[PDB]
């Protein structure tokens, strides 16, 4: 099953998350692309069985199942490019954000720089 | 961009200066006010307490169980160091008159 | 407090603080009785630290 | 030459982490850094010929006593045995090479000094610890690596994840040094001295063995404590190559075999258990440096079986280290230079064809990989048949369990190793990275590195290496077909249909969960509850109104 | 170089064009900037998926999923690559 | 005694000067407190450790107030006297300076009595003044200075019905003849076991610290956490062992259980601090605890490992507190969340909050770590279970330390630059004697 | 910032409409910020209809008894009862009060006058006969002239 | 927000409910912790079990 | 390639929860718990009951080969004696209760040596 | 209905309160299938359609 912000997306938008989502676990699951390729001409394919459905039970009944087989299959190690979220390279070395500079603060209001009591 | 200091030191405190005086408030942060609130409820956390089931039951079974747990344990170490020095029964707090300070001039 | 008292002492045959505990200890129940509940165990504590304490 | 092994690292790395730095730029922290790695390595080399090889041990009078309160007295006084020769030899090889790669791998980091000046404090630190000759200075440099260690994991003070690895292994760490503490009080309590060779045991009150055997599997990522190594992979390269060939995971094997005061049964389970976790760890993982720390957990294992064996074990062991050391850096070394080459990736999917890497890191990848899986008439090779024919003929019938997991654990070893370098070269590119960097400098380390290792079997590290145990024929021939079969197995690349298997494997068997959970979230609420409900509860006084 | 981190606005339209004409259903002469995915380019949602994941290829990119929704057409796709720093 | 009065007149002239010189003011302040680390520069120098285990003895006649130097009372002046001068350099008002002269005048007094009823006299003869510190009118806390007060004087009340009870019946108050005479040694025992056990933080009656050392300004935070927990162990060490020793023994079960429960809660109940400055508070109690075992083991060096635990704590835990009170005034919170990215805003500040956070951590090169060595070995001669307890939650205080460093140090820079040269001129002291004692502290 | 209006007085001009005890109307102008009490001295009133707060570090603080109409009850800010300044208050209303109270019964030490207190119209409500101290009681009589804003200092000692 | 379109907004939320753990399931695993970190004093206490016991049987024996 | 443009972390807006001190803000998205897996999704979605009940069975079935061993085999089932040694030799290699040269079954005094070669734990008075 | 004692003692067994106002939570990213799973034998483990998606394919 999806999750509850997925369960909102519209039908066409669900099953497009679907696939796009079963794509990337076959990615992950797979030893290489080229392994890939094979896998995602028969998913495709598979969806291509479904296109003509019109009675919505069965529909949604389809659409569970294989939110259900999705979520089973949950890749541990997603493959994920190093410099986005999630990736290795992300948030190594960043843009020092502007930071003021008091200069000479000991010169300032000097025998009075303790504390009051 | 203000001028605090002459050409030759002598900090001027620039109280009429247009521009604002670089000072010691200067990197001061600017308060969340959620964050204040959890910060008083926090250090005023003591108006929570309550004796409800959880309370009583964690209170009992951890801090007054490992309470006891820790003084039996101190009991058996000392007894033991007692036994294993070639001592007799001595008097703990409440313990009956007995042997106690075994004297340096008695070989044990 | 006194009846309790006396007879656990002569329960025990002996004389300590453990029956001025056991006196306390009912007498707090007996005040604490049909209370809200904090009460029913804080005032035996009470009554039997300060039969404690008079020992 | 003698006090150069140590105290030159360590007077390299202050300048390095002095405001002198400031004055130089990282063009001469990168000189000076290497220049003092190369001169303690010419002394280590000149120590090491002269006490293998003419037996000469020296005793050094350092800085006086540190403290000596009551009947306790610990001196700043270091010793040169075999042992500790063999120690400074490997861990200068190693860490001269480790620094000749991490002046090209970091060049375009912005603190690359800082790094430099911690990699000198890891590695003289190092040193204090070898150079022990009690046990209060073996402390001494187990924390200091410990804090080098920390420091240098989260030199990227800028990801939250490599914070948090380095907060575990700390932690982790701790645990294990208290145990090291208590095992060194009772050591000291029995014995009266700190001086091992004022150290000679025949029966204690185990206490001893099982505190110090638990400190050790702290820092020797064994069993129950394997969880921080992988995720140190998020520190650079150079940390990894340096922690994982030849210090920290080193010193727990280390201080075992200087002491030779353990339990058998118990060390041969703990090491037979870790070296089959982590031959099932390396193989189920699309991860490079996470296969490679799983690996060196393996060689850990294997180790700690040979020095449960016996004092010839202990010495096969120490002679393991020292093979293992140098070709596990040279792995390391040579999967950091593909993942530059890759364009950051660090991921074994997007890989393949030979357009990526330069020739030499392939070759050295190469025989690296021959020789940790033991290809015949190779430096791991002769290490790791001589711990398993004598763990072949063991005295101890639990040993014949050790054995079988050992040789389960080599062929996965051979397995997940050419599953490796098949991902990497032999597989067609799925990848877009290829900026094959051909710098001189790694490319030398890699050259030290691969000749340490012909070292290794042209000069043998004991006498034990041609001393032949009589077995049958196909016994001795028993581990080379078992790696020939799991060259077939990778060279086949194949899986099975058994997924939950596969997913209970890849998650390293659910370990940081349970740790997770069991442990920690209970000392958050036991530390809430003493807080909350006692101080301002139960231990609160509050006020009286009026 | 060129860019704030950002690249030209004609290798990416080249790119883009380039990645669109891989299908069977597609005439070559009908693709060019600012092309309606459906109502233009016949396409189905399974292919602007896939689309999607092959740009995703070709730039490098990770796209969050609510931007991948909002994309249907070509010149769409185009000025999200246009505001992306992290594109190759 | 003469050159005692004589500092303690020249002290008081600092009210004698007029405000109008400001510069002369704080010379004076300053060079008041900076004399008598000199002149225990020269104590030092004059002791004999071949001598006799009390040296330098002087009584004022029967007015009681009997002073004596051991090797305790010696080192603690010294870390006393080189702390103090880094407070006056933190504050800024006459009245202050005042406080401060009378809290050092009296701590030094009782550092070196001999005599129980001078102890009671002058140790708590300052308990007004850190009323009149803590709950300062614009950002202290009245409550703290209440909590305290309510504390120590009702160990003190305690107290005094004992210290009579023994005066009557060896007709004196002298420790050297208080310790040679048949004494009821029960009430006396339980009277100096409550009040060493208010003043030393241990568990349950310890609940005021957490409030009072926050509420306080730098100096005065930096004055109790080094200070006034060590008057507690230098109270046992000075009296109770060398007066009542079979109390000592019957109650080393309850003390030693109460030490380790008070240990292992104050430990867990840190990590659930969200402020730094209580965050150092909840961390001078396992210390405590830890050097009220020690002493209490008794087993082959007690007093000298004890010792050298109270001089690592008041060495490393006032640089604590100088960082926290740095980073509060310069950035007028001390809420946890609000510090970050810490290292590239304050580079040596942040390498020192590093140093000294390992300091508190008890690492090698650094005197803490030979200190619970000492201690743990004395903790083990007597039983290895006590040492056990104390050996397996190390890795406990070091949790919530690293996590509290790394939160507030890493991440995203945001929040005050770098510390000034008077605050590494603060700073300095701690480190350089930290570095003395963790190489060389013995020849 | 831009051509805002000059700061005057008028935009914090609180005027409010009180009644004397022998009924006669007074107008009264009054500042956002500050006690109606601290006004009404200003104003001229005789010190007798004046006392001291009866709490704990407040007992310099002067208030009058006042009566407070319907609409105005939710501008009165809140007071714990259980608070230790809530005891003051209860012992205020149990002593200078006793049979002269009335639910519109309120102390103007509590208010602080704002926008919506413009147009309030509030009167003076009686007291019984108190003393403080030495220095400062009342006879139970309000015949008097002297000014409370005439007294240099308000000694509690 | 000038980075969500490229890493994502805030729009997810985090389903955490910030909940002290089950009191039952909270007891059991202080008391795993507590038996496998402080095996040495079971050890010891032990060890006196079987001492003592020996003692008993010995006097036991002994006297008859 | 450093200095790659990161996203932050917006400051919270809503009242703070009373355990907050188990989130790891560093100030940069996104955060983190205190610790991994402590709260939230697991990677692969898998629970502590599945695991527990893996492990139920896998560690029997590793401990099992462990306990056959050493309680249905002894030293005889090696076809060799341990390294020999003369007699002022072996008696001091011996001694070492780790020395694995007690299980020569040939030994004069065998028993005997495997007598003194258990373990005790707390040390004897 | 004797005055007592306790009449006088504020006793700690009053319920706190909390507010219904929305609490805040920390985004995080989002997981598009993160139903907890809890069985170790699943048919979805031999599901045809994983096997003509995943082994069948050639
Ligand atoms: C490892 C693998 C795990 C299992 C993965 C899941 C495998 C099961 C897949 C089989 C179940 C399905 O196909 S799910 C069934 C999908 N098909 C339908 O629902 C009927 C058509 N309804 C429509 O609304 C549109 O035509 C639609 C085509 C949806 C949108 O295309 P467009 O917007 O262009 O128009």
């Amino acid at each position: 099953m999806a999750s509850e912000v997925v369960l909102a997306l519209p039908h066409k938008l669900r099953v497009m998350r679907m696939y796009r989502t079963g794509l990337k676990e076959l990615i992950n699951w797979s030893a290489n692309r080229h392994e890939w390729y094979p896998r995602a001409y028969a998913l495709r394919q598979e969806f291509e069985d479904s296109k003509a459905l019109t009675d919505r039970e069965e529909i949604r009944k389809k659409l569970e199942h294989g939110e259900e087989l999705l979520a089973r299959f949950r890749h541990w190690e997603p493959l994920i490019k190093p410099e986005f979220v999630g990736g290795t390279a992300y948030s190594i070395n960043p843009a020092q954000p502007k930071l003021k500079f008091i200069p000479n603060y000991d010169a300032m209001d000097e025998y009075k720089k303790g504390d009051h009591l | 961009e203000a001028k605090q200091f002459t050409p030759d030191g002598k900090y001027m405190p620039g109280i009429f200066s247009k521009a604002k005086p670089l000072d010691r408030s200067t990197q001061w942060v600017h308060k969340n006010p959620y964050i204040e609130a959890w910060y008083y409820r926090r250090d005023h956390f003591e108006n929570e307490f309550v004796w409800n089931y959880r309370t009583t039951i964690e209170a009992l079974w951890f801090l007054g169980g490992f309470t006891a747990a820790a003084y039996a344990l101190s009991v058996f170490a000392f007894r033991q160091a007692d036994r294993r020095s070639g001592y007799p029964k001595r008097q703990i707090l409440g313990d009956e008159p007995a042997m106690v300070l075994p004297d340096e001039r008695q070989f044990y | 407090f006194s009846f309790t008292d006396a007879t656990v002492e002569n329960m025990r045959g002996k004389h300590d603080m453990t029956s001025g505990m056991v006196a306390g200890a009912v007498t707090g129940f007996l005040f604490g009785m049909g209370r809200p509940m904090p009460q029913p165990v804080a005032w035996p504590l009470a009554f039997a630290g300060a039969a404690v304490a008079a020992d | 030459m003698f006090l150069l092994s140590v105290f030159f690292p360590l007077l390299g790395g202050l300048v390095n982490t002095s405001p002198i730095a400031r004055f130089l730029g990282h063009r001469g922290s990168s000189i000076i850094a290497i220049g003092c790695m190369v001169v303690a390595f010419i002394s280590s080399v000149v120590i090491y010929y002269e006490v293998v090889f003419m037996g000469c041990a020296v005793s050094v009078d350092v800085f006086g006593t540190w403290f000596s309160v009551g009947t306790f007295h610990a001196g700043w006084t270091f010793n040169f045995d075999l042992l500790t020769a063999n120690m400074l030899f490997t861990v200068t090889g190693v860490s001269m090479a480790v620094h000749m790669y991490a002046c090209d791998y970091m060049r375009q980091d912005p603190h690359l000094n800082l790094f430099l000046g911690y990699l000198s404090y890891f590695t003289g630190f190092m040193c204090v610890l070898v150079a022990a000759d009690n046990l209060l200075v073996m402390l001494v440099g187990w924390e200091g690596i410990g804090v080098c260690s920390y420091l240098l994991i989260g030199y990227w003070s800028h990801r939250l994840s490599a914070v948090k690895s380095a907060q575990k292994a700390i932690l982790v760490n701790r645990v294990s040094d208290g145990l090291l503490m208590w095992g060194v009080l009772w050591v000291w309590y029995h014995l009266g001295s700190l001086e091992y060779d004022l150290l000679n045991v025949y029966s204690a009150s185990g206490f001893v063995g099982l505190s110090i055997l638990i400190g050790a599997m702290g820092k020797s990522a064994q069993i129950l404590f394997h969880v921080w190594l992988a995720d140190a992979m998020e520190g650079p390269t150079p940390v990894s190559a340096l922690i994982h060939a030849a210090t920290l995971v080193t010193a727990g094997v280390y201080l075992l075999v200087r002491l030779h005061i353990h339990d058998e049964m118990f060390v041969i389970i703990v090491g037979s258990l870790t070296a089959f976790m982590a031959g099932v760890f390396g193989a189920t993982q699309s991860d490079l440096k996470r296969v490679i720390a799983y690996s060196t957990c393996s060689q850990l294992g294997y180790m700690m079986v040979s020095l449960g064996l016996g004092e010839t074990g202990g010495e096969a062991s120490m002679g393991h280290l020292m093979t293992h050391a140098s070709f596990k850096a040279a792995l390391f070394l040579a999967a950091g230079m593909v993942i530059s080459g890759n364009g950051g990736n660090q991921h074994i999917a997007r890989y393949g064809g030979s357009a990526h890497s330069a020739m030499f890191t392939m070759l050295t990848l190469m025989v690296a990989s021959l020789s940790l899986i033991g290809w015949p008439e190779l430096s791991g090779f002769y290490s790791k048949e001589t711990i398993l024919n004598l763990a072949a003929i063991c005295a101890d019938p639990i040993a014949d369990v050790a054995h079988t997991l050992l040789l389960l654990t080599a062929m996965l070893t051979s397995a997940y190793t050419t599953k490796l370098f098949y991902q990497c070269f032999m597989v067609d590119f799925s990848g877009s990275s290829v900026t094959p960097v051909r710098n001189v400098l790694p490319i030398l380390a890699m050259a030290i590195l691969l000749l340490d290792i012909m070292l290794k079997v042209w000069v043998g590290t004991n006498l034990l290496s041609g001393m032949l145990f009589f077995l049958p024929w196909g016994v001795k021939t028993l581990p080379f077909g078992l790696m020939v079969a799991g060259i077939l197995t990778a060279t086949a690349a194949v899986g099975s249909e058994r997924f939950t298997l596969i997913r209970f494997c890849g998650s390293r068997w659910g370990f940081d969960q349970l740790f997770a959970r069991s442990p920690v979230n209970p000392i958050f609420d036991l530390g809430r509850i003493t807080w909350a409900i006692g101080d301002r509860g139960l231990l609160s006084v509050g006020n009286l109104r009026a | 170089g060129f860019g704030g981190g950002f690249l030209d606005k004609d290798s990416v339209t080249e790119r883009v064009l380039h990645v669109t004409k891989h299908f069977e259903k597609i005439d070559a002469s009908k693709v060019s900037p600012a092309a309606s995915f459906e109502k233009d380019l016949g396409l189905d949602s399974l292919d602007v998926v896939e689309l999607v994941m092959a740009l995703e290829e070709e730039f490098g990119l990770e796209i969050p999923d609510a931007e991948a929704d909002k994309i249907a057409s070509v010149g769409d796709a185009i000025n999200y690559i246009c505001s992306n720093p992290m594109a190759k | 005694m003469f050159i005692s009065v004589l500092l303690i007149l020249f002290a008081l002239c600092v009210t004698l000067i007029p405000e109008a010189h400001y510069h002369m003011v704080r010379v004076w302040s300053f060079v008041a407190t900076i004399i008598p680390m000199w002149v225990v520069t020269w104590m030092w120098w004059n002791f004999d450790a071949s001598g006799h285990g009390l040296q330098m003895l002087v009584i004022l006649g029967r007015s009681h107030l009997a002073f004596g130097i051991d090797g305790v009372a010696l080192s603690l002046m010294l870390l006393t006297t080189v702390l103090f001068p880094i407070c006056m350099m933190l504050l800024r008002t006459v009245a202050g300076f005042m406080t401060f002269i009378l809290l050092e005048v009296l701590v030094l007094s009782a550092l070196c009595v001999l005599d129980l009823l001078g102890f009671y006299i002058l140790f708590e003869a300052s308990l007004i003044l850190l009323f009149l510190l803590i709950g300062r009118a614009p950002y202290g806390s009245l409550e703290a200075a209440y909590k305290i007060v309510l504390y120590t004087m009702a160990g003190s009340l305690v107290l005094l019905p004992t210290l009579f009870m023994i005066y009557s019946e060896c007709g004196t108050t002298n420790v050297l003849y208080m310790t040679c005479a048949y004494n009821h040694q029960t009430v006396l025992g339980w009277g100096l076991l409550a009040v060493l056990a208010v003043k030393i933080p241990l568990m349950p009656v310890h609940l005021w610290l957490p409030e009072a050392h926050v509420a306080a300004p730098t100096a005065g935070s930096v004055l109790l956490a080094g200070v006034l927990l060590k008057l507690g162990g230098i109270g046992f060490l000075r009296f109770m062992l060398p007066v009542v020793p079979e109390f000592c023994v019957s109650v080393f079960p309850l003390v030693s259980t109460l030490c380790l429960v008070s240990f292992l809660f104050s430990t867990l109940s840190t990590l659930r601090q969200i402020d730094l400055k209580k965050i150092v508070a909840y961390s001078s109690i396992a210390h405590m605890s830890m050097v009220t075992l020690a002493i209490f083991s008794q087993s082959e060096f007690s007093a000298y490992s004890s010792s050298f635990l109270m001089i690592a704590h008041g060495l490393i835990s006032p640089a604590l507190f100088l960082i926290v009170g740095i980073l509060y005034d310069r950035a007028h919170t001390k809420f946890i969340l609000y510090f970050s990215g810490l290292g590239a805003s304050m580079p040596i500040g942040s390498t020192l909050f590093f140093l000294f956070t390992l300091g508190n951590l008890a690492f090698p090169l650094f005197p803490n770590f030979i200190a619970e060595v000492l201690c743990m070995v004395s903790i083990f001669a007597v039983h290895e279970l006590l040492a056990y307890v104390f050996c397996v939650c190390q890795v406990l205080g070091a949790a919530y330390g690293f996590w509290a460093f790394n939160r507030v140090v890493h991440g995203l820079p945001r929040g005050p630059a770098d510390v000034t040269r008077t605050e590494f001129h603060t700073v300095l002291p701690l480190l350089i004697g930290a570095v003395w004692l963790g190489i060389k502290p013995m020849a | 910032h831009g051509p805002a209006q000059t700061p005057t007085v008028f935009d914090k001009l609180v005027e409010v409409t009180v009644v004397d005890m022998n009924g006669i109307r007074h107008r009264v102008r009054g500042l956002q910020g500050q006690s109606l009490a601290q006004a009404l001295v200003e104003y001229g009133f005789p010190d007798t209809y004046f006392f001291p707060n009866m709490g704990f570090y407040t007992q310099h603080i002067v208030d009058a008894h006042v009566f407070v109409p319907k609409e105005f009850w939710g501008k009165v800010q809140n007071v714990d009862p259980e608070s230790d300044d809530g005891l003051a208050v209860k012992r205020m209303f149990r002593d200078i009060v006793q049979d002269y109270q009335r639910d519109t019964s309120f102390f103007a030490s509590y208010i602080t006058l704002g926008a919506e207190h413009n147009g309030m119209t509030v009167g003076i409500g009686p007291i019984k006969p108190w003393i403080l101290h030495s220095e400062w009681a009342f006879a139970g009589v309000h015949d008097s002239r002297n000014k409370q804003f005439d007294k240099p200092t308000v000694e509690i000692w | 927000t000038s980075l969500d379109h490229v890493f994502g907004d805030n729009s997810n939320k985090l389903n955490y409910n910030f909940e002290p753990m089950g009191m039952g399931s909270l007891f059991i695993r202080t008391m795993v912790m507590v038996g496998v970190f402080f095996f040495p004093v079971f050890i010891m206490i032990n060890d006196d079990y079987k001492y003592t016991s020996f003692l008993d049987k010995v006097a036991a024996a002994k006297a008859a | 390639g450093a200095g790659a443009p990161v996203k932050l972390a917006p400051r919270p807006d809503k009242p703070l929860p009373t355990w907050y001190e188990l989130w790891w803000d560093n100030g940069y998205y996104p955060g983190q718990p205190a610790a991994d897996f402590m709260f939230g999704a697991w990677p692969g979605n898998m629970t502590e009951t599945y695991y527990l009940r893996f492990w139920s069975v896998f560690g029997l079935a590793l401990a099992a080969p462990f306990y056959y061993v050493a309680n249905f085999t002894d030293e005889t089932r090696m076809p060799m004696v341990p390294q020999q040694y003369p007699a002022e030799v072996r008696d001091v290699l011996v001694q070492r209760r780790n020395s694995m040269l007690k299980h020569d079954f040939s030994a004069p005094d065998f028993k005997e040596v495997k007598d003194r070669a258990k373990i005790y734990w707390t040390p004897m008075y | 209905s004797m005055k007592t004692l306790a009449d006088y003692i504020r006793w700690r067994n009053k319920e706190p309160i909390k507010a219904s106002v929305e609490e805040w939570r920390p985004p995080v990213p989002v997981i598009n299938y993160d139903k907890p799973q809890n069985d170790v034998l699943s048919a979805l483990d031999k599901d045809p359609i994983v096997r003509r998606v995943l082994i069948n394919p050639k």
